[PDB]
RNA sequence: UAGCUAGUAGGUGGGGUAACGGCUCACCUAGGCGACGAUCCCUAGCUGGUCUGAGAGGAUGACCAGCCACACUGGAACUGA
RNA sequence: CCCGCAGAAGAAGCACCGGCUAACUCCGUGCCAGCAGCCGCGGUAAUACGGAGGGUGCAAGCGUUAAUCGGAAUUACUGGGCGUAAAGCGCACGCAGGCGGUUUGUUAAGUCAGAUGUGAAAUCCCCGGGCUCAACCUGGGAACUGCAUCUGAUACUGGCAAGCUUGAGUCUCGUAGAGGGGGGUAGAAUUCCAGGUGUAGCGGUGAAAUGCGUAGAGAUCUGGAGGAAUACCGGUGGCGAAGGCGGCCCCCUGGACGAAGACUGACGCUCAGGUGCGAAAGCGUGGGGAGCAAACAGGAUUAGAUACCCUGGUAGUCCACGCCGUAAACGAUGUCGACUUGGAGGUUGUGCCCUUGAGGCGUGGCUUCCGGAGCUAACGCGUUAAGUCGACCGCCUGGGGAGUACGGCCGCAAGGUUAAAACUCAAAUGAAUUGACGGGGGCGCCUUGAAACCGUAGGGGAACCUGCGGUUGGAUCACCUCCU
């Protein structure tokens, strides 16, 4: 597990994510009080979780914090952000850092909340943050950065040295910040359509995708669509998978 | 596959020396009978013969002195990879002249120092001492 | 990128000030040494005394009280013939002048430009980039550099 | 390997660079300090090091060491550097010459003068 | 940097030069060149020499002597040995 | 140029002084900062900073920078390497190229000898001369390694001609073998189906859970299905170029080794390009799918667990036909040929002796482990060299950046292949020695219960996790001074 170290990037940080009242702010994962402060400091009140209640103890009794902040003590992928969006007045701003085992669920739950949240600004490895920004060409690309990139736009925010983290890892890392589309640039019949159709082709990555996504629709489906079934599963961008979603969708 | 008959029966002296070996054998050839008459000749061997018509053997008996090999070096200067040739003067000392390099002329096979009094120029086929 | 950079400013105003000198630009760099950069400028002048003097004070009186140390060494410098600047007010001295911006928005119609000061606002400068005028915000630009006319 | 070898591709001896390359072989070049700083070297190392950049009358720019005491040296000013590593500075390849046409002697030194660009003692 | 080339390669005949010659022009043949590096691109005037080196080598061609090319830039041509 | 006149009178600096490197001590200084080519110098003395005295060197100069050669053999013609330091193509065949046994004649291209013409002068070098000397100038010689031509020489090489049998290779007879290709077939085994008997459990783990069973599971009997693999022999064992090859029989088919002759007559070796073979993974097209199993799914475990555990499970694994073309494809060891102490085995021919049957003398081939000489940085290698050598090919030239960019080529795609540089560092590295080891382990003493990778494909909080198959290179880390 880790939290960082250093003033400089966590100064960066915090100062990136522009954390101020008019935006409905909410930490996931305070972990260590020094980067906690200024973000609860900025904001002149702050929403947050802790998973650990001990922790919440420790900043809930620190007086720069605990009168600055309300509280939360609990697994977030319980929480209901969709009413915390309600009682916030606007959709959330929710961001931190975390021992991150939980983020593949994250983002899921953050998706389960793209009309309740804002937007999300969060600390990743750098393997999985290229990865969810990968472009549809490139072996960096494949099925979680598809639906990260169908529910969101997503921006690298900035990059941080291993010797930066409290325990500091062998790993470099980044903070990114991603949008739910304000309206979706890619409207989806339905998005298990879309996370099938993705695994299907990822779980087949090397052979074409006649023998991907053509185990189920016909050439002359792929082709009847404009897409070449002759292609390999990391050829194809998000825009004609949802298209493949929606027919599915709609010729089932 | 063979493609040097001369650089054998010198690696043949030198591995029979090294294994303290009272004679050594080759198949025979007139160039190699010509080059064991000149080593002789300077005394570097006790003798050579050769034996048996149609296949042919040449025999040289290998010289030791006191405790000892005569011959401590030999080596063969014209690789058939790249031949080697000198004039008269050009005709190298060996062991700053205590020693002998054998010389191809166009009057036949001799010592270094036979070659550049004699005046001729020629093939270099190897050094000894 | 600073630490606490308020308090920064403060602890090297004590010996800039004291010095009669004036501060323009505070910049750290995280890398293989994490090296902070200070900018100082004086219109009687700085030499290159004048920062040799300043910075061994700070070498000493930021160090005892520092609020961290990694990797840490620093310098102190004039500000270019072609000027780092940082300020409104920075800008307003040089309006009609070119200048080279880099943003902490990052979005085509590139937020990485050249410009020529066109006017300050209270929260933007407003420039003549790429012999277009657009404006951007203190706070959505990040560094920012004058007369790149000078190589 | 094989003289052959040899004879099919000679022997390839490497070229160097000049490692002092802004010169172009000039014994000294001209320029005017960009900027000036002094920097410490390290969060111990207290021996504070004076360092130009600095641009060249051939257009390249760069780092250039000022070595002993002050000057008047300030960014409009005008540099004669010459080659010369600050073995401990990562790669500071030129230094500075003392005495030079904006540079002044170390008027107070009365020892190695000749290198510190400082006349006689007018004794 | 792998292929290159149509007066290109060769021939006959006409024209042309002080002189041989696609030098050039008509026809005629389909050649000619190149991985023993042509073609293409970069860089350079050449040499006796010079410096270094134990030597082999390496570097280099300022001065002096020989050869070459150029004369504001790009085109021609007059005259004359 | 000589001569007269007066007077030491008018005329010395610049580096450096810890070591390399000739030359040292006081003083301050505080790691203030200076010092710097490098190694490095310093707080309380510093022979290294700054100052002083003292010293050393060079001198009308002395230092600094730049640049070329040197040193540097550090591209190794002379004069280097490639088991592990960088380096032997994954393997093979083969064109061009290089190289080539042996005898005789012939030729005379190379080669050798001699001559002749030429090789500008100057410069260089030698021997002289001349400036008072020197630099400088200059006489004469030598030198100008060469080129051309003529003349001989004939060993060697090359050409030509003729042969030769030792290399090469054909034949006859045997021999051993998971060599390959094709086609049948068997006994185990798992799963599955169909009953039959039967009944509350089964299953799984550390324990659980998910899972399965009252629609009868599990178990056990019978009968059937289907796909896959060959228990044991089996080995420090054979075959194969390498990759690799293992139930049995047939069919086609490759190579090898021994035997004893016979035959051809140097037909040879190596091999840039070229061509082809080439594990595992993956791809292409169409089948198959028992068992296993990336991915995936679900249950557990853990601070978290993405792992490790379990219940599932797709691709894949199989087949035919295309492709890819890589592997620690490694003996990390190019191919071919000759030579050079021994010793104990293994395996497979063969000869002679067998008193037979065992034996015992030999004698090939292949192969394993010791080890002499020699070699090697050392480790080690060692007649199957890493010894001694001959011919040719491949490859390396500090560490990173980087087998990465870019371009070309190639590939269906993966990717492959060829392949930089900027930039950055004073190392990077191999072997081996001594302490730690340490956790010990045995009995204060001797001394160890203490995975890495390769290729490839996929997951992906990590470094990482998973699948396939290959390799073994199966682990540590290192502080207070010195002269004869
Ligand atoms: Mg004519
Ligand atoms: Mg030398
Ligand atoms: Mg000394
Ligand atoms: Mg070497
Ligand atoms: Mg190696
Ligand atoms: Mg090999
Ligand atoms: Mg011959
Ligand atoms: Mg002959
Ligand atoms: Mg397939
Ligand atoms: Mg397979
Ligand atoms: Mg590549
Ligand atoms: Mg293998």
């Amino acid at each position: 597990q880790n939290f960082l170290n250093d003033q400089f990037v966590i100064d960066s940080i915090v100062s990136a994510i522009n954390p101020q009242k008019g935006q409905a702010m909410v930490e996931i994962g305070p972990g260590l009080a020094a980067l906690t402060e200024p973000v609860g400091e900025r904001l002149d009140q702050l929403t947050v979780i802790e998973l650990d209640r001990d922790l919440a103890a420790r900043l809930q009794t620190h007086p720069f914090l605990g009168p600055k902040l309300t509280i939360y003590q609990q697994d977030a992928m319980t929480f209901n952000f969709g009413e915390l969006a309600e009682k916030m007045g606007q959709p959330l701003r929710v961001f931190g850092n975390l021992p991150y085992n939980i983020s593949t669920p994250l983002m899921f739950h953050l998706f389960s909340y793209t009309d309740a949240i804002a937007d999300m600004h969060f600390m990743l490895q750098k393997e999985v943050v290229n990865r969810l920004v990968a472009g549809p060409n490139s072996k960096a690309y494949g099925r979680l950065s598809v639906m990260a990139q169908y529910y969101c736009n997503v921006i690298p925010v900035l990059e941080v040295p291993p010797s930066a983290f409290t325990p500091p890892p062998k790993v470099d890392s980044a903070v990114v910040r991603l949008v739910p589309h304000a309206t979706m640039p890619h409207p989806v019949k339905d998005v298990r359509v879309l996370s099938r159709i993705t695994t299907e082709a990822f779980n087949q990555r090397r052979k074409t995708i006649r023998n991907s996504l053509g185990n189920l629709f016909s050439v002359e489906v792929l082709t009847g669509m404009g897409i070449d079934p002759a292609m390999r599963a990391e050829n194809i961008s998000v825009a004609q998978y949802c298209q493949m979603a929606n027919y599915l969708a709609e010729n089932a | 596959s063979m493609q040097d008959p001369i650089a054998d029966m010198l690696t043949r002296i030198r591995n029979g020396q090294a294994a303290n070996k009272a004679a050594v054998t080759m198949p025979s050839s007139k160039l190699k009978v010509a080059i064991a008459n000149v080593l002789k000749e300077e005394g570097f061997i006790e003798d050579f013969k050769v034996e048996g018509d149609t296949k042919p053997e040449l025999e040289l008996t290998l010289k030791y002195f006191q405790g000892k090999a005569v011959v401590e070096s030999i080596q063969r200067v014209s690789r058939p990879g790249l031949r080697i040739y000198k004039r008269k003067d050009e005709l190298p000392k060996v062991m700053a002249g205590l020693g002998i390099a054998v010389v191809s002329t166009s009057k036949g096979v001799m010592t270094d120092r036979a070659a550049r009094q004699a005046g001729l120029g020629g093939e270099i086929i190897c050094y000894v001492a | 990128m600073s630490t606490l950079e308020q308090k920064l400013t403060e602890m090297i105003t004590a010996p800039v000030e004291a010095l009669g000198f004036e501060l323009v630009g505070i910049e750290f760099i995280r890398g293989r040494t994490s090296t902070l950069r200070i900018y100082i400028d004086s219109e009687d002048g700085i030499n290159v005394d004048d920062c040799a003097d300043v910075s061994h004070q700070v070498s000493a009186v930021l160090d005892v009280e520092d609020p961290i140390t990694v990797a840490y060494n620093l310098e102190v410098s004039s500000p270019g013939l072609d000027r780092p600047l940082f300020t409104a007010e920075h800008y307003a001295r040089f309006v009609g002048e070119e200048v080279t911006l880099v943003l902490r928005m990052a979005v085509q119609n590139r937020r990485k430009w050249q410009g020529v000061i066109k006017a300050v606002d209270g929260e933007m400068i407003t420039v003549t980039v790429e012999g277009k005028d657009e404006v951007f915000a203190l706070s959505n630009i990040q560094k920012a550099n004058l007369v790149p006319h000078f190589a | 390997a094989t003289v052959n070898q040899l004879v099919r591709k000679p022997r390839a001896r490497k070229v160097a660079k000049s490692n002092v390359p802004a010169l172009e072989a000039c014994p000294q070049k001209r320029g005017v300090c960009t900027r000036v700083y002094t920097t410490t070297p390290k969060k111990p190392n207290s021996a504070l090091r004076k360092v130009c950049r600095v641009r060249l009358t051939n257009g390249f720019e760069v780092t250039s060491y000022i070595g002993g005491e002050g000057h008047n040296l300030q960014e409009h000013s005008v540099i004669l550097i010459r080659g010369g590593r600050v073995k401990d500075l990562p790669g500071v390849r030129y230094h500075t010459v003392r005495g030079a046409l904006d540079c002044s002697g170390v008027k107070d030194r009365k020892q190695a003068r000749s290198k510190y660009g400082v006349k006689r003692p007018k004794a």
